[PDB]
């Protein structure tokens, strides 16, 4: 269902962690790693919904990395894309 | 570097359409917050005596979020067990009011627990 979306963007979640250089930090990538593990074998939305919410949550939580409101500055800009 | 920063941003940029796309209540819940100024400290955890912190800049979003000692984030309830002021001081519940909170320091920090 959904259940393949929720999964594709961890992949990409995962990979934008990837480019702001976490692996750098050798335990919250391996919390991200398996985070990310635990969702691609999810087996009902919901658990892969919830360990998405906790992987996304390490995103968030990075001061300098991302501006959301920088970032939705753009998204508004670009409403075609 | 300026070629893989715009490649980076067309990743990030691609990133949140999946997630709005998406549309899960307990995603927006903390894309939206986040926006505020209100994020996590550390990773949401999963399970429920394992600890959550995040920072409350405003007296608005402790209202929209806080009520009594029950702390709602992430689609989810939690147990407000401690507050501290920006300058790592206690704040009881009962300083954070009507009346009293142009006084206090924000950003406050919640430590809560999961129901």
């Amino acid at each position: 269902s959904k259940m393949s979306d929720v999964k594709c963007t961890s992949v990409v979640l995962l990979s934008v962690l990837q480019q702001l250089r976490v692996e750098s930090s050798s335990k919250l990538w391996a919390q991200c790693v398996q985070l990310h593990n635990d969702i691609l074998l999810a087996k009902d939305t919901t658990e892969a919904f919830e360990k998405m919410v906790s992987l996304l949550s390490v995103l968030l939580s990075m001061q300098g990395a991302v501006d959301i409101n920088k970032l939705c500055e753009e998204m508004l800009d670009n409403r075609a894309t | 570097e300026d070629k893989r920063a715009k490649v980076t941003s067309a990743m990030q940029t691609m990133l949140f359409t999946m997630l709005r796309k998406l549309d899960n209540d307990a995603l927006n819940n903390i894309i939206n917050n986040a926006r505020d100024g209100c994020v996590p400290l550390n990773i949401i955890p999963l399970t429920t005596a394992a600890k959550l912190m995040v920072v409350i800049p405003d007296y608005n979003t402790y209202k929209n979020t806080c009520d009594g000692t029950t702390f709602t984030y992430a689609s989810a309830l939690w147990e407000i067990q401690q507050v501290v002021d920006a300058d790592s001081k206690i704040v009881q519940l009962s300083e954070i009011s009507m009346d009293n909170s142009p006084n206090l320091a924000w950003p406050l920090i919640v430590t809560a627990l999961r129901a």
